[PDB]
């Protein structure tokens, strides 16, 4: 159902994971600065759907998924704007990141 | 850096000092090459005009109002070389520097590599702690009573002998380690 | 402690100190990482007054800037039901002096 | 003739711009030739002990020690009250806190006087 | 074959992952994944209900 | 990733044809966009609708008499 | 795999002062009676590809040319299309 | 106070670029005008125009500081401009990215920076604001155009100043790729994004003439 | 702009403050006075709930265009039609604000100038 | 980085090269162990122009009490080889 | 209740009936295992309490110290087993005896129905606090350093004791529960301002209130390190446990008495940060990061309203664990280098990386970044403030601001830089020390996934 | 979904526009929804209805629990301690479902205005309207009690508020 939410989690979930990979055996040799740079790319190329959903129709979602806490009558809770803002800012910023980690690969060799 | 430093400059030190200070200034403002030759020969011609000059008084007044207007004009930003001590690199390779010593503390897995490595390190060590001794004689008789004048050391001057105070020198880490 | 000689073989280069020298009653105020005193190429004085009148001057501008503002040779906007009454905070329930625009 | 550079507290005169070192004299090379004199026997000491083989530890610096006793232990016993002493303290310990109780409780008051007047709009205020 | 495993396992597990958790614990709740309401514009016609919102007052056109 | 060049003291650095083929490429490629913008759209640059001039309009539409009767 | 293929220096006769500023700088200062002791040092500046220089103009219009080309082709192509 | 704050940080903040010799400062100055042009445009009431500049300035400035760090490493570490020289030939995809970027930032037509900076300048003429704010924004627009003039001149048309052992090189696909994707994202971005977003605001229909070329003519 | 010239370095009361604008009768010029015409609804505005600030005189246009936008999506330069029906809207909506500015600073000089003509008489 | 590996002949051979195109300096007269104010008649203030030329050359710089002590080419080449650590 | 005393009563059995080299493992293990029972008494309900007997109740305030308490021991355990490695084998029984009495205490303080119970033991904690100081103390300062320690806190808390017997007196009980059911009104007398001095100083001197926390930074140096962690990670917390039980009798004189003590908490929160900017001892620094975070905690209890006790609840949580850590790391270097000053033993990152990264956590929980538990205390705190009044922020800006400088500074000079060249006895750092560091910083970040455990029984 | 109250959680009828194509272009929307489904929604469907069935093959219940009414504080002596604990109990549990019911109507709140969108200054104002009359009764029942709050001193508040309202009510009718 509605893929845009899905979608929107994902892009971000995903980009954890390398974080969770650092302990791993990957994070001691010199593959792991390509393993970023393609995990960014993927999740570039993943975020670039919901944009065009937006684009077609307006598409706009709050996702409260997690409740955090409950002091009284305020209500803390894990929870995700996917407005214009940000599904138009979250594959320029992946983008760009993309091509600077590429360049990084270059630049910091030694 | 290397060279023991003096009780004082002298006047042709100071003099010397002066006209690199102001060639690298005058090369900061004159960006391009020509004009900065061009205009280092006319700083070169404006300098050894009183090259002659015999009394002590008259060329201590110079070289004053020469310092007033190097500071006045002195290019507020000047080139620095990156390596310089105030460089856009300049202790960028220190976090990277460690010292010897710390190879003592390896795992014995760990010196099980590296083996030629850890042999030619003993036979260092074996040197060094021989020099020492020879060392410390050596620096007793040479200096003089009430302490060194001077931070100088003096060579080695038998034949097995090695310059006092040598080990700390020879085993700087590098200058970019990694 | 950044004024001191950076070429000199000190003991403690960081910190730019000798083994056994005094050390400063505020060695940890001046430490390279912190206030240092160096000469600067202008005077303290004239630098101060510089950017205090730099300062001064550019907000006695935006004042009168706001004094004298700038704008365009045309009317207000106008907005069709009322100036948009129910769409702007509502109150649907007190039949609001109506507004009326001015076709030209 | 160039204008002046005035020094500052915080910006000190150039070591190049000092009349000091225009007046040389004997008794200043003197003094130069015996500061160096100190200087090298203290660098002979250090790296004497900085280059022993035998040596495992930390080598202590009198100075350091010096330094971290005078700032933290030997205040007090040098300290003696003087009218300097006895208004700064007065001031530096006493005035930050009537001020800011005058503040706090002036604005307090306005704010309490407000309620009680009912003229605070305290619509949402819920959690205190 | 590389590229293969990594949308296998750093998009496909993580996307099937986070699908479920939305479409069967999140919505369980009320409020918790709310949605902007869709535009209608004049002569669109609902899926729900069916009905067909009326055209607009002719205005009159010119350039 | 790349291919062995050697330096060259003092003299030009070798060039591959690979790079000053793209650079030439990407700014004619640029070029050709400002152009192709240019022809396509000149309102955004030059706007389309005419500035009117207010002193050109005529009392009557503005609603102003000859000064006497109010 | 690293640069290790034996660079040769070029001959230090090469470097002629002739036909660079550097020798209008060295009449401007014979002018006054002096002269310059480094001026062959810096002749590499001014002698291989660095000979020959762009204006800003030039730099901006890069591939004008090629692009203009271009341009015209396309244009010609619409207008031979969208009159049909 | 958002807009005189933004007008003061872009006037001030691209009058320091005006001089600076190091190039990675020369950036960051641009960067913090940019970000005063930003606020301006908030000041003014125009939010969506400002994310609009966000958007369109991260990719011409990503461009640029990777430009400049290719120079950087290819001298040997070195940052400032009075030791590059003719860099024009002897690294031309280089040369030719940061031409396109300082294009795409001093509001080139039909670039990536038009269709923001382009709109900014139009709606702080015709607005009911500062005449101070609006000044300085000219003014800053002015100092950008400068800047990025010095940078070039300095950077790629004079003779080489650089140390004789000559290390230039840019034959290196992952630095040449990184660059070339964002050299057609400044080049193309601006005209796809602005054309597939609805409109969120009035526009600027019918201005005087001379008020519509002003960010040229300051330019 | 030339109004802020004579508005802050000529005479202020010669000419209107934007900020309290308009200071005469809608009907003081002539009694005809045709009122504007809405043609979106209040209803379908709001359904398509375009911006407090977009709903003005020219909204019809806009939701034209958004319908426009919405049903040919793919080719986003499809409808350029909508685009330029609703520039000329508001292009038209400015010069009428034009012409409301304009007509305000000719009734404020007349109104001067009759202040000033009945102080002449009366002096004579 | 990418920086070739300098010897100590390349070191002398550019130390020469900057050397030679010094039109003060007899290109026949000089060599590696040519002192500067006796063999080739220089004065201090050429000195201190070798040395900043040959700063130049190498990219970095000497402090000024190092530099003031430099008067062969050859304790100029094995001063530049001991701050570049370069053993061969 | 008893589940928990009796097991750690018969720690001391087993610690003086143990092997030679059996000790600090049996220790170890048991009091673990005693921290896993305490654990349990974390269920607690929105109602009363849990009251277990007449002598012994449990509140979800009581809870989390109590299950600190039990979780501390194994750690300082672990610590002093460095540093006591040449003692006899009777004084280290001896030691590990002063400190198992000590929980014992701690433990029963932090129950106690009843308020002169309550009184006789947070009194009795103060015995083995001051052998542990002057017994095992290494510098000479150690005794006059305890005499403080001491005189001060009975100075504050003699009047304190007589306050209860009258209060007994007059209400005629001082059961908890009792009382809170029974309270009064304070009317505003001569007499009732001088009972509310009675029965806030003695709390007050230990938070410790600024002008009165002259004794900690000497206590806390001179201290051996399982001293100093028991000092600034539960004993501090004692004032702030006793001003929130027996703030309920007090009101409303509350009102306008908490005034000069407001402001020297708020004033004085600035003046012991901009200390930290200022110090050559490392230990030194961190007291005086306790001082200013107690202070805080002193503001939240005074203002008395329910987010202030719940951000006080946090914070004195969180501080407890952040401040040992602190005080454990600072220890790690000491018995490296045995001097004890920050400029000393510089750019240890190189050297040692992995306690390069716990300094890194450690002083980034202590700068309160969120959304550690540090910043859940410290920001309930702060909004309670801006309800009181709105210019409170000015100063609670201005120290978060300061905290975050000396935080960094104890992180630039020691770790960062260049290493110290005549220090060459900086030896790998063990496993121990390591595992003490992770778990001193586990229980932090899991306990931030439930902060309602932790946010008291306002909750 | 049955999980929760349709009207204690209100919804609008949510309609939605149909799809009406204008170009022959194939929009890549539909083919990604579409890719989504099959990729996505079949193994996730497939995953919870397995799941679901073994839940189903073993099947209990847990309910919620009651609680009688007791006196509360208004009718309890001076030092009659065993009412005041019960009393005060029950003060305590009202607390609880008063602050539950304010989340409530802030929830309500919440997610209307990100519904509405663009019109939410009009269309919420139902919405805005139950959260102002809730805020007011909550902050005159609860507000400025303190930390160490309990039934009497709400009583209190009450009986003061009360004694205010009587006194103003008796000089605006001798007014
Ligand atoms: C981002 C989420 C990704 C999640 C992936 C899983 C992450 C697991 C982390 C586990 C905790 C680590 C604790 C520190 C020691 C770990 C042991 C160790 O030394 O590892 C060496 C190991 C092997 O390296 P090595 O070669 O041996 O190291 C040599 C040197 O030591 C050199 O070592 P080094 O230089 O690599 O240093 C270690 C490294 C990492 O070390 C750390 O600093 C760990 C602690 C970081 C936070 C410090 C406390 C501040 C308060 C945060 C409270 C967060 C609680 C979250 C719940 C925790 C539940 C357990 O330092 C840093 O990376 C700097 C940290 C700066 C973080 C800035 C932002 C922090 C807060 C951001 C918000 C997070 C919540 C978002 C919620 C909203 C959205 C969901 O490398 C690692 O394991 C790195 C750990 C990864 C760090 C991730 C930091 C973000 C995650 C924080 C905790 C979990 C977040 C939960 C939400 C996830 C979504
Ligand atoms: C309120 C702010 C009060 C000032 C706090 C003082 C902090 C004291 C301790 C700081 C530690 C000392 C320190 O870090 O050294 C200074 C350190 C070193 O200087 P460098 O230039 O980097 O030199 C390096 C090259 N050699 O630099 C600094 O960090 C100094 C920062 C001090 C900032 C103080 C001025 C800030 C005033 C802001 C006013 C504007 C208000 C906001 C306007 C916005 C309107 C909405
Ligand atoms: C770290 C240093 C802190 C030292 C402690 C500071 C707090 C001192 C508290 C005051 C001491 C007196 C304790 C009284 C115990 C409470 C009992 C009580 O309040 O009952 C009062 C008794 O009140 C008193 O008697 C108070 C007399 C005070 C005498 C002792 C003075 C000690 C110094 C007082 C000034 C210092 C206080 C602040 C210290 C500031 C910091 C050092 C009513 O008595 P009745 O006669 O039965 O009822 C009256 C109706 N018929
Ligand atoms: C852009 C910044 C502005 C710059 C302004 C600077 C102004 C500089 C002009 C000042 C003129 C002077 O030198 S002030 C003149 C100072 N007095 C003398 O020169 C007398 C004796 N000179 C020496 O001894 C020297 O060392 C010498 C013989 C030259 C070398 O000797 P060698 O080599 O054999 O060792």
């Amino acid at each position: 159902m509605n893929p845009f939410a899905s979608l929107t989690l994902t892009t971000l979930t995903i980009l954890t994971i390398p974080i969770m990979m650092s302990n791993s055996n990957i994070y001691k040799t010199n593959l792991y600065p390509n393993y970023v740079k393609t995990t960014v790319s993927y999740a570039f190329t993943l975020s670039l759907v919901p944009l065009l959903m937006f684009m077609h129709t307006g598409q706009e979602m709050i996702i409260s998924n997690w409740h955090w806490m409950t002091l009284q009558t305020v209500e803390l809770s894990l929870s995700f704007k996917m407005d214009y803002f940000s599904v138009m800012f979250i594959p320029v910023a992946l983008f760009v990141t993309w091509s600077i980690m590429e360049f990084s690969m270059w630049y910091m060799h030694s | 850096a290397f060279s023991a430093p003096a009780a004082y400059l002298t006047h042709q030190q100071k003099v010397l000092r002066l006209y690199k200070r102001a060639l690298r200034h005058l090369e900061s403002w004159c960006v391009h090459r020509d004009k900065y030759r061009y205009f280092a020969c006319l700083m070169r011609a404006r300098f050894d005009e009183h090259k002659n000059e015999k009394d002590m008084v008259k060329a201590t007044q110079l070289l004053r109002q020469a310092e007033e207007e190097f500071w006045y004009g002195q290019h507020p930003q000047p080139y620095i070389f990156p390596e310089s001590p105030g460089g856009t690199s300049y202790e960028r390779y220190e976090c990277y520097k460690v010292p010897e010593w710390c190879l003592d503390d390896w795992h014995p897995s760990e010196k099980a590599m590296y083996p030629d490595y850890f042999a030619k390190r003993e036979q260092w060590k074996r040197l060094r702690r021989e020099s020492w001794e020879r060392e410390v004689k050596q620096l007793q008789e040479e200096t003089p009573p009430g302490g060194p004048r001077t931070e100088a050391l003096p060579p080695a001057r038998k034949e097995g002998d090695l310059p006092p105070l040598w080990w700390h020198i020879v085993t700087r880490p590098r200058e970019r380690p990694m | 402690q950044q004024e001191r000689d950076p070429w000199y073989d000190w003991d403690h280069p960081d910190l730019r100190l000798n083994w056994g020298e005094p050390i400063h009653w505020d060695l940890d105020m001046y430490i390279r990482n912190r206030v240092d005193t160096s000469p600067t190429p202008v005077s303290w004085n004239t630098m101060c007054k510089h950017l205090f009148g730099f300062v001064a001057f550019m907000l006695f501008m935006f004042w009168v800037g706001e004094i004298y503002p700038s704008y365009q040779p045309v009317g207000p906007k106008q907005y069709p039901y009322n100036d948009l009454y129910l769409e702007r905070g509502g109150d649907p329930t007190k039949e609001p002096e109506p507004v009326v625009h001015y076709e030209i | 003739s160039f204008p002046k550079y005035k020094p500052s507290r915080l910006a000190t005169l150039p070591a190049t711009l000092d009349p000091a070192e225009y007046d040389i004299s004997p008794e200043t090379r003197k003094a130069q030739a015996e500061r160096l004199a100190i200087r090298s026997r203290l660098k002979r000491e250090y790296l004497l002990q900085y280059n022993d083989p035998n040596r495992l530890g930390v080598i202590e610096d009198p100075a350091l020690i010096r330094w971290t006793y005078a700032r933290s232990a030997n205040i007090y016993p040098n300290f003696r009250p003087t009218p300097k002493t006895s208004l700064l303290g007065a001031l530096f310990g006493i005035g930050p806190l009537f001020f800011w109780y005058y503040v706090f409780k002036t604005d307090r008051d306005k704010k309490e006087k407000l309620i009680q007047e009912g003229k605070l709009d305290q619509t949402f205020n819920i959690s205190y | 074959y590389r590229h293969s495993i990594f949308a296998v396992t750093h998009v496909l597990i993580p996307v099937w992952i986070i699908h479920y958790y939305l479409k069967y614990h999140v919505t369980a709740k009320p409020y918790t994944v709310v949605e902007r309401k869709p535009r209608i514009f004049p002569g669109d016609t609902i899926l729900e209900t069916g009905e067909v919102i009326p055209l607009m007052k002719e205005f009159p056109d010119q350039h | 990733g790349g291919v062995h060049i050697e330096p060259r003291y003092r003299q030009f650095p070798q060039l591959t044809r690979s790079q000053l083929i793209q650079a030439e490429f990407f700014s004619a490629t640029m070029w050709f966009w400002i152009l192709w913008r240019f022809w396509h759209d000149s309102d955004a640059v030059l706007g389309h609708f005419p500035y009117p001039d207010p002193s050109q309009w005529t009392d009557e539409e503005l609603g102003i008499l000859p000064d006497d009767e109010d | 795999e690293h640069g290790h293929s034996k660079m040769e220096l070029p001959d230090y006769k090469q470097w002629k002062i002739e036909g660079t500023p550097l020798e209008t700088v060295q009449e401007k200062l014979a002018a006054r009676g002096l002269r310059d002791p480094w001026g062959r040092n810096e002749a590499w500046r001014y002698s291989g590809g660095f000979a020959n220089n762009v204006s800003f103009v030039g730099a901006l219009l890069k591939g004008f040319k090629w692009g203009f080309a271009a341009f015209v082709v396309a244009v010609g192509a619409e207008y031979y299309l969208e009159s049909q | 106070m958002t807009l005189c704050l933004g007008a003061i940080t872009t006037l001030f903040t691209a009058l320091c670029a005006i001089t600076q010799n190091d190039i990675k400062k020369i950036v960051a100055f641009s960067t913090s005008s940019q970000l005063g042009l930003m606020m301006v445009t908030i000041g003014i009431n125009q939010p969506h125009l400002a994310f609009l500049h966000i958007c369109m300035h991260a990719f011409f400035k990503a461009m640029l500081f990777m430009c400049s760090g290719s120079i950087i490493h290819s001298l040997n570490d070195e940052q400032d401009i009075r030791k590059m020289g003719g860099l024009y030939k002897a690294m031309p995809f280089t040369t030719t990215a940061l031409i396109i970027g300082s294009l795409a930032l001093t509001g080139m037509p039909y670039l990536t920076g038009f269709y923001s900076k382009d709109l900014i300048i139009e709606a702080v003429n015709m607005s009911y604001t500062n005449a101070w704010a609006l000044l300085m924004t000219l003014i800053a627009t002015s100092l950008t155009a400068a800047y990025s003039t010095r940078i070039i001149f300095f950077a790629f048309l004079g003779k080489p100043r650089f140390p004789p052992l000559v290390l230039i090189n840019e034959n290196n696909p992952l630095l040449i790729n990184s660059i070339k994707r964002l050299l057609i994202g400044s080049i193309f971005a601006g005209f796809i994004i602005s054309n597939n977003i609805p409109p969120m605001t009035v526009p600027n229909t019918t201005m005087p003439l001379y008020m519509k070329m002003t960010a040229l003519i300051v330019t | 702009g030339a109004h802020l010239a004579r508005r802050y370095l000529g005479d202020a009361s010669k000419e209107p403050d934007p900020l309290r604008m308009p200071t005469f009768p809608p009907d003081y010029g002539f009694p005809e006075r045709k009122e504007r015409e809405m043609v979106a609804t209040q209803q379908e505005m709001n359904d398509a709930q375009l911006m407090l600030q977009q709903r003005d005189y020219c909204a019809h246009y806009l939701i034209q265009l958004l319908k426009c936008k919405r049903d040919s999506f793919p080719n986003f330069l499809a409808c350029k039609h909508e685009q330029h029906d609703w520039d000329y809207c508001e292009h038209l909506d400015y010069v009428k604000r034009m012409k409301e500015f304009e007509r305000e600073r000719r009734l404020l000089q007349r109104k001067k100038r009759r202040e000033q003509r009945e102080a002449e008489m009366a002096r004579g | 980085s990418d920086a070739p590996p300098l010897t100590l002949e390349a070191i002398k051979d550019r130390v020469l090269y900057v050397l030679k195109l010094y039109d003060k300096i007899d290109p026949e007269k000089l060599s590696v162990n040519s002192h500067f104010m006796k063999d080739l008649g220089l004065d201090s203030l050429d000195q201190v122009e070798i040395i900043m030329a040959m700063e130049d050359e190498f990219g970095f710089e000497i402090p000024d009490i190092d530099a003031e002590k430099l008067m062969c080419p050859q304790e100029i080449v094995d001063y530049i080889a001991d701050k570049k650590d370069v053993y061969e | 209740m008893l589940k928990i005393i009796i097991p750690t009563t018969m720690l001391l059995p087993m610690t003086w009936m143990s092997k030679h080299n059996m000790i600090w493992i049996n220790a170890t293990v048991h009091s673990l295992l005693i921290s896993l029972i305490s654990l349990s008494l974390l269920n607690q309900l929105g109602e009363n309490s849990l009251n277990f007997s007449l002598t012994f109740f449990s509140d979800s305030l009581s809870a989390p110290l109590l299950v600190l308490t039990t979780w501390l021991l194994p750690l300082m355990l672990m610590a002093s087993q460095s540093h006591l490695s040449k003692e006899t084998t009777t004084r280290k029984k001896l030691y590990i005896t002063m400190l198992i009495l000590l929980q014992l205490f701690l433990i029963m303080t932090f129950t106690a129905t009843e308020l002169i119970l309550f009184y006789i033991l947070f009194e009795a904690t103060l015995v083995p606090t001051l052998i542990i100081i002057t017994r095992w103390g290494n510098q000479t300062e150690r005794l006059n350093a305890g005499l403080y320690f001491l005189f001060y806190t009975l100075a504050g808390s003699l009047p304190l004791l007589v306050a209860l017997v009258y209060i007994q007196n007059t209400t005629g009980s001082l059961n908890f529960l009792i009382i809170h059911y029974w309270s009064h009104p304070l009317s505003n007398s001569w007499s009732n301002i001088f009972m509310w001095l009675a029965c806030i100083m003695a709390f007050m001197v230990k938070m410790p209130l600024y002008g009165l926390h002259l004794w900690l930074p000497k206590a806390h140096v001179e201290a051996p390190i399982a001293g100093s962690m028991v000092l600034a990670a539960v004993l501090l917390k004692l004032g702030g446990y006793g001003m929130m039980r027996i703030t309920t009798i007090l009101n409303p004189l509350t009102n306008y008495m908490a005034y000069p003590f407001l402001m020297l908490s708020m004033w004085g929160m600035i003046m012991t940060s901009s200390i930290c900017l200022r110090q050559t001892d490392l230990k030194s620094l961190i007291a005086y990061s306790s001082v200013s975070h107690m202070a805080l905690v002193i503001v939240a209890i005074m203002i008395q309203t329910p987010w202030s006790f719940m951000g006080a609840t946090a914070l004195m949580i969180a501080h407890g664990l952040t401040s040992s850590m602190l005080f454990c790391l600072a220890n790690t270097n000491y018995e490296r280098v045995h001097s004890r000053t920050m400029i000393l033993a510089r750019g240890l990152q190189t050297l040692l990386p992995l306690m390069a990264t716990w300094w890194l956590v450690a002083s980034l929980t202590n700068l309160a970044l969120p959304p550690s538990i540090n910043l859940i205390g410290e920001l309930f705190i702060i909004t309670a403030s801006f309800s009181w009044s709105n210019i409170t922020i000015i100063l609670m800006g201005m120290n978060m601001m300061i905290t975050a400088l000396y935080s960094l500074y104890m992180l630039i000079t020691t770790q960062r830089g260049k290493y110290t060249h005549h220090i060459n006895n900086i030896k790998p750092s063990f496993t121990r020390e390591n595992a003490l560091m992770a778990l001193h910083i586990l229980p932090l970040l899991l306990l931030t996934l439930n902060p309602k455990m932790i946010l008291g029984p306002l909750y | 979904p049955d999980s929760w109250d349709k009207d204690v959680y209100p919804e609008p009828p949510r309609r939605t526009p149909a799809p009406a194509p204008q170009t022959s272009l194939p929009n890549p929307v539909t083919y990604l929804t579409k890719i989504f489904d099959l990729l996505v929604d079949r193994p996730v469907t497939l995953a919870r209805e397995f799941i679901e069935q073994q839940h189903a093959k073993n099947r209990y219940y847990y309910y919620h629990r009651e609680f009688r009414r007791v006196p509360d504080i208004t009718e309890c002596e001076e030092k009659d301690i065993l009412c005041m604990f019960e009393a005060e109990m029950q003060w305590r549990r009202d607390y609880k479902v008063d602050q539950e019911i304010v989340n409530i109507i802030q929830e309500r709140l919440k997610a209307c205005q990100q519904r509405e969108g663009e019109s939410y200054r009009q269309n919420c104002a139902k919405e805005l309207e139950q959260f102002t009359q809730v805020s007011k009764a909550f902050q005159d029942r609860y507000s400025d009690l303190g930390a160490h709050y309990s039934a009497r001193k709400c009583l209190a508040k009450q009986k003061q508020r009360m004694l205010a309202e009587r006194k103003a009510a008796k000089e605006a009718a001798a007014a």
